[PDB]
């Protein structure tokens, strides 16, 4: 109840971030078609 | 490099790193049934064994022996504080001055420079302790230049 | 441009990898290649030319604690690989250990529907079922999507590298070999027995039930005429790869003169001093036909082409005998004493 | 740095001259952005493997948010902040890429696993690249720590909190990749540098400008009061 | 005395060692002694200035002054040492030089290394000397970055992590130390805020000190390890050079107190009042755990590190419990900790690097070989033991009768709370012997060859003999760490108001 | 924190070198438990002036004020906890004590070397009568 909970939370909020970070990188990655189509939703969803 | 394995895991609190206490292979054999009694005295033993440092040599050692004797007696006869501070104050620089102006020893350097094929004494010993400032063999750039004769 | 293989498992699954590294080395030229294992596994990487240096995380415990988890995380990341290919049968949990590597190219093995079958998006080149039984067929999707998938690179590389050719560094081939060989009979003329007893002496990782250890019968009455006639006359090398100072005082294979040694995977040397061998389904069969090393291999039945692909090694050299029963402690052994007696 | 700089000198006067009136649904809009830049433009930051694309996310991706921190906070009382941040940032920038160019032109290569070894071989080269990069991480003595700060100190004095707060955390999130490539500098192990660092003929124009750029780095982060009385009589 | 005395106390090491840049000479041998040189200045200057300029008979500031440095969030070079800072500055310099001696061979930079070394040195005196919040910060996190960079050139197989854990864990930490600075630094910033010396009579509304003592008390927690927050401990210690270790958990361990006490306790009354008992709850609770966990480590430098982490309890119990000398008693536990467990990593490290097996099962006899590391491993563990004599004794008992005469308690918690810090004493000798047992006692194979075990030279016995005999000198006769009257007037405001 | 149940010794100014924070465990209320404790007490501060009486006496104010402030506040559970007629006389003389006792912690507090011991002549000549009175 050392290692397994108090290292456990001080790695997976370093760690979490690691798993983040490449997720959310790995979403679209080119094709501009896909670049124009994320820039258009928030554009329209900003008019609210 | 072989490094061989390991075996059936042991005890974690061993009580003892040591041979269990059957095949100790003397008891009072191994520490106290054991002197006898040969020789070498005690003035001729002290002064035989302040003497495995070289500590100073020469006049490193006058400045480093007539101190505490006008350090402890300076808290008697006294004598006002700021005298006393810039007395111990030149002594930690003339002594610094005169260990730093000594020659240098191959274990002094680097690891990688420690280990050359014995051409390390005409690299350092006589060629280090012959120059000022020539950088000729400005070998610590490491990729094995070696640079030298 | 750099690699990290992660194989898992103990010796006789990795030292079958051998083939894998060097297809790396050949396709990809001038590549620094790293490997992670398991303790028993790594070392058999000391007798390579192409590995730069192993390590060891990996006998892929459940808990492991998590600060030897990001450490080593921490260490495959701080050195930027770029395609880190897997085996071990990734998941979904495992496969975010290779994607957190912030590689290129993560190619590895997946579960065909059991644990969790999943395989994630974030992989690329998942492939073939879990166990991995059979022997240098073994990585089998990995010397194809290695081949020639790319570009004017010729026609498929070499198809599956060489077989093994594990090398012997000329100082552990004299020294240890020498002192470990010398104590006792040594004349460079003798022959080893491998398969004895049951702790950790290569255990296949697959063999599953034979092949673990005969019980030191058939291997008393293979003895007795091994060094019977002039064609040895040395070897009397029970080789007990074991704790055998447990089994030593037990060799009823009598225990007049029959030697004995304690070692590492390091016996490659070993073999390559000797006149031959003669054992069951195990890694000394492997390490014998990399090298000439005329070996003698005895497991169960028609497991052949699973673990013994290269049926004629140099001359039929490695020859097997089978048992019609199937269970391993059962064999023609006078057949097989006659097989050995020519060596 | 310029095109950065000419859109925030376009933004807030295209956004406070005519814009009186829709402050507070502006003023939002803005924050909205900014709460994004500084999280978006870092956590990719730490994984990244090339130093430009890692440059994009950190010096821009990220960067371009506590310029703005005070945008949203502006009574007259800030714009000088954001004068002072502009102008460290333009230094503490511009000297990282000086450092890049002449690297990557002297090796040839652009990916991080090859900056191995460096401080060895040329160690002016590496000491000038690690002062502008701690000074982008905001170290205490540095300039980008004083800029963050004077930043942070009028903005918080401006009511808002959930601006600041994620400010510093991102900040501290941000040293990691800093300190990453600080600690790829500083090593010795031959066997591990590639052939890139070890074939390096270390030696006007680039030299000049590196460290003409490098000690702006460090020196008006301690020398900022000028800087500060000057930059206080903007009304626009 | 307008001779600026700390000023030059602050500037000299990092000033004097700029000067190993820019100096092409060696490779390792000179700049051993023109650092020594510079280091025993610094103590002999410190010890001049205590000496003939210092009152021991006023609680107000000595020897302070000020300039004008940024102007704009009124922030100065103010600067003055006062009673609580004294101990602390003197142990510092002591300690900082004794392991720059003991940093002695190394030759793998050896010009990066003393300046690091020169650079800490500064910043650790110009914490513990500052009279203005901001640069009190500002000297704060200076030292951050040398640490750092001592820890990732050298010492231990993993010092990556440990030393990445450290570096993000405590600038992490000192963020809400900056928050509490932006929040009582812009409360009516016209009376000058940002002068430490005039802040003890600002009345804070409420709901608003709770917020800053929370501030300061995270990264206090952070800096001093308290439980929840001292997961980052075992792995920069157990991976540090025994040489930054020494420093490393002798003085930087001690600023997360010094600063506790002089931030919190003189500024914050009414938001520490009514928080205190929580602070002995925790800190009872944690004399027990950390023992509690050492017990269960199996390389001693990480039995070390816990053994560290636990006397860090007798602090907190002694900040709580608001009397005279249970404050008081606090101090004299954070010098006599600095003395013991420095010299214990000392020991640790130098025990080490000569044997190369840092699992405490296989450490075979070596008091065969080496006595004399076995004198004094065996001496400083009795220290640690809290056992009578040494100074690590006088300072419990003190905190202990500090916490019995407390006015903040009515004899329920009084007595249960001192029952579970007295299970302490049955607690550590458990795991301190249990050490001693393995790695010493026994005897191994028969380690005659005198190759890879030397027992102590002339240098390292010398550290070790010059370190412990203040241990000594102060469980003696314990009021040469009594010289201070600035709790008559540090405890003086919280003594009447509710509760 | 602290309240006094007999307001006589409070001089103009009720005050005195008290210094408050110091712990007085519970004895009971009793014309014998505190007429020995004070006792107890006023026979250290005969032993004081026997070494810190000279030589640098900073440290004289830093213990006569503490092991004052227990006769100060014992006196008063004491002059409580007495008859009608005892009680004029014992106030007297707590009167010429508590007033000595500021005296002398006045002329210590200058740092001078005949000026103390001969005002601590007279806080020794009532306090060796205070241990009779008793």
């Amino acid at each position: 109840f050392d290692k397994g909970v108090i290292d456990g939370i001080t790695n997976g909020v370093g760690l979490a971030s690691f798993c983040i970070g490449e997720e959310i990188k790995y979403v679209g990655g080119g094709r501009i078609s896909s670049y124009l189509f994320f820039f258009l939703c928030y554009v329209s969803v900003f008019l609210f | 490099e072989p490094d061989l394995q390991e075996d059936p895991i042991d005890k974690w609190r061993t009580n003892g790193v040591s041979p269990e206490d059957f095949v100790y292979g003397v008891y009072d054999g191994h520490h106290t049934y054991d002197e006898g009694q040969e020789k070498k005295g005690f003035w001729e033993d002290v002064s035989e064994w302040y003497q495995e440092a070289e500590p100073p040599q020469g006049f490193q050692a006058l400045i480093s022996w007539s101190f505490p004797p006008a350090v402890i007696l300076g808290m008697a006869f006294d004598v006002p504080g700021e005298y006393l501070y810039i007395g111990a104050a030149i002594f930690i620089v003339v002594f610094c001055i005169i260990e730093m102006d000594k020659p240098d020893k191959p274990h002094n350097f680097e690891p990688e420079i420690y280990m050359m094929e014995r051409s390390k004494r005409d690299k350092l010993i006589a060629d280090y302790n012959s120059m000022d400032i020539w950088d000729f063999n400005e070998k610590y750039g490491e990729l094995w230049d070696f640079t030298v004769n | 441009r750099r690699v990290c293989c992660v194989v898992s498992g103990g010796v006789y699954e990795n030292v079958l990898f051998f083939p894998v590294v060097q297809m790396l080395k050949d396709r990809y030229p001038g590549v620094l290649v790293d490997v992670v294992a398991s303790a028993r596994g790594k070392q058999v990487y000391e007798m390579c030319k192409n590995v730069r240096y192993a390590n060891v995380y990996d006998p892929d415990d459940e808990w492991p604690e998590p600060a030897e988890y990001t450490h080593q995380l921490g260490v495959m990341k701080n050195r930027y690989y770029d395609m880190v290919l897997s085996t071990k049968l990734a998941g979904t949990g495992h496969a975010l250990f290779l994607f957190m590597s912030s590689a290129r190219e993560k190619v590895g093995y997946v579960y065909p529907n059991v644990n969790g079958a999943g395989a994630g998006l974030f992989l690329t080149e998942m492939f073939k079922p879990a166990t991995t039984n059979l022997a240098d067929g073994g990585y089998n999707m990995y010397q194809d999507m290695l081949e020639w998938l790319g570009r004017p690179a010729k026609g498929v590389p070499q198809q599956p590298i060489p077989p093994l050719r594990v090398s012997i560094s000329k100082k552990l081939r004299a020294v240890v070999e020498d002192k470990y060989n010398r104590a006792g009979v040594e004349k460079g003329k003798y022959v080893v027995i491998h398969g004895i007893e049951s702790d950790s002496v290569a255990n296949m990782k697959s063999r599953g039930d034979d092949d673990c250890l005969l019980p030191l019968e058939l291997w008393a009455e293979i003895a007795k005429e091994i060094s019977s006639g002039g064609n040895g006359l040395r070897p009397l090398f029970v080789m007990p790869h074991e704790r055998h100072r447990e089994e030593i005082e037990e060799i009823v294979g009598e225990e007049t003169a029959y030697l004995f040694i304690t070692t590492p995977g390091q016996l490659t040397c070993l073999i390559n001093d000797s006149a031959g061998v003669v054992a069951t389904n195990t890694a000394a069969v492997q390490l014998a036909n990399a090298r000439d090393k005329p070996c003698v291999a005895l497991f169960s039945s028609k497991e052949k082409a699973r673990l013994f692909l290269p049926y004629v090694e140099e001359r039929k050299s490695c020859t097997v005998v089978a048992s019609a029963t199937g269970k391993l402690a059962g064999i023609d052994i006078e057949a097989v004493k006659k097989a050995v007696k020519d060596l | 740095v310029t095109s950065k700089v000419a859109a925030s000198a376009s933004a807030t006067r295209i956004l406070d001259i005519p814009f009186y009136f829709s402050s507070n649904e502006w003023h939002l809009l803005l924050e909205i952005l900014a709460i994004l830049s500084m999280i978006l433009g870092n956590l990719l930051a730490i994984t990244q493997t090339s130093m430009k694309r890692m440059l994009a996310y950190s010096s821009i991706g990220q960067i371009g948010y506590v310029i703005i921190g005070i945008i949203v906070g502006d009574s007259n009382d800030g714009y000088a902040s954001m004068i002072t941040y502009m102008l460290f940032y333009i230094s503490m920038n511009l000297g990282t890429f000086a450092c890049i160019v002449l690297f990557g032109l002297r090796t040839g290569t652009d990916n991080i696993r090859d900056y191995a070894g460096l401080y060895m071989k040329d160690p002016f080269l590496a000491l000038s690249l690690a002062l502008c990069l701690l000074s982008l991480g905001g170290l205490p003595p540095l300039a980008g720590f004083f800029g963050k700060l004077y930043l942070f100190w009028c903005g918080w004095q401006a009511g808002l909190y959930f601006l600041v707060s994620i400010g510093l955390l991102t900040s501290v999130l941000s040293i990691y990749y800093y300190l990453k490539i600080i600690k790829l500098l500083m090593t010795g192990r031959n066997q591990e540098i590639t052939p890139y660092v070890r074939n390096y003929r270390r030696s006007n124009s680039i030299e000049l400008s590196m460290t003409v750029c490098v000690i702006a780095s460090t020196i008006p982060g301690i020398s900022m009061n000028p800087i500060l009385a000057i930059a206080q009589d903007t009304l626009f | 005395s307008y001779f600026p005395w700390l000023t030059i106390l602050v500037v000299l090491p990092i000033f004097a060692g700029s000067l190993i840049f820019f100096l092409p000479h060696k490779g390792n041998k000179i700049v051993r002694w023109y650092t020594i040189s510079i280091c025993l200045l610094e103590f002999l200057l410190m010890t001049y200035a205590f000496c003939y300029h210092f009152q021991l008979e006023d609680p107000l500031i000595q020897l302070k002054e000020d300039y004008k440095w940024i102007d704009v969030f009124d922030f100065h070079w103010r600067l003055g040492i006062d009673g609580l800072s004294l101990g602390s500055i003197l142990l510092t310099g002591f300690i900082t030089t004794l392991a720059t001696l003991a940093a002695w061979p190394i030759t793998r930079n050896s010009r990066l290394f003393y300046f690091l070394m020169l650079a800490m040195y500064s910043g650790q005196i110009g914490l513990f000397s500052s009279r203005d919040l901001l640069l009190f910060f500002i000297m704060w996190e200076l030292e951050l970055i040398p640490v750092y960079l001592l820890l990732s050139m050298w010492g231990g197989k993993r010092r990556l992590y440990s030393a990445t854990k450290f570096i993000l864990y405590t600038a992490g930490g000192s963020i809400f130390f900056l928050i509490g600075v932006l929040g009582m630094g812009l409360y009516g910033s016209n009376e000058p805020g940002l002068d430490l010396e005039r802040l003890i009579n600002q009345s804070y509304p409420a709901t608003l000190e709770i917020l800053l003592y929370f501030g300061f008390l995270i990264a206090y927690a952070v800096k001093l390890p308290i439980i929840p927050l001292h997961t980052w401990l075992p792995d920069t210690h157990g991976e540090a050079h025994y040489s930054t270790c020494m420093l490393l958990a002798g003085i930087l361990l001690k600023m997360g107190a010094y600063g506790l006490i002089r931030i919190n306790m003189e500024l914050l009354p009414h938001a520490h009042y009514l928080f205190s008992p929580w602070l002995v709850i925790i800190g009872a609770i944690q004399i027990i755990y950390a023992a509690s966990t050492s017990l269960g480590q199996r390389n001693f430098k990480k039995r070390i590190a816990y053994s560290s982490v636990s006397h860090m309890g007798f602090i907190i119990i002694g900040i709580g419990s608001i009397t005279n000398i249970g404050l008081n008693g606090a101090i004299l536990q954070i010098l006599s900790h600095g003395f013991i467990g420095a010299t214990l990593f000392f020991l640790a490290g130098t025990a080490s690097d000569r044997m190369r097996l840092v699992y405490l099962e296989e450490l075979g006899g070596i008091s065969i070989p080496m006595p004399k590391i076995f004198t004094m491993f065996s001496s400083f563990s009795m220290a640690s033991l809290a056992l009578p004599g040494m100074s690590g004794f006088v300072a419990e008992l003190v905190v202990f009768f500090g916490l019995i005469t407390s006015p903040k308690f009515l004899l329920m918690p009084k007595a249960l709370i001192t029952f579970v810090m007295a299970i302490g004493m049955i607690l550590t000798p458990i795991y301190l012997l249990s050490m001693l047992r393995q790695m010493f006692y026994g005897y191994k194979l028969f380690n005659v060859p005198n190759a890879n075990f030397v027992d102590s030279g002339p240098r390292e016995l010398f550290i070790l003999i010059c370190i412990f005999l203040p241990v000594i000198g102060i469980g003696i006769y314990p009021d040469f760490v009594l010289s201070l009257s600035v709790d008559r007037v540090e405890a003086l405001l919280s003594n009447y108001y509710p509760k | 924190k602290i309240r006094n149940k007999e307001i006589n010794n409070g001089e103009t100014g009720t005050r005195s070198f008290v210094k408050n924070g110091i712990y007085m465990a519970d004895i009971g209320p009793s014309f014998a438990a505190h007429a020995y404790r004070v006792r107890s007490s006023a026979f250290d501060l005969l032993a004081l002036e026997d070494l810190l009486g000279k030589e640098a006496s900073n440290y004289v104010n830093k213990y006569l004020r503490l092991k004052a402030t227990f006769i100060y506040y014992d006196f008063d559970k004491l002059i409580t906890a007495a008859d009608p007629d005892a009680k004029p006389p014992l106030l007297d003389l707590a009167n010429r004590l508590f007033d000595s006792f500021e005296k002398l912690q006045a002329a210590v507090t200058t740092k001078d070397d005949t000026d103390i011991g001969s005002c601590y002549a007279d806080t020794k000549l009532i306090l060796q009568e205070v241990m009779t009175r008793m």
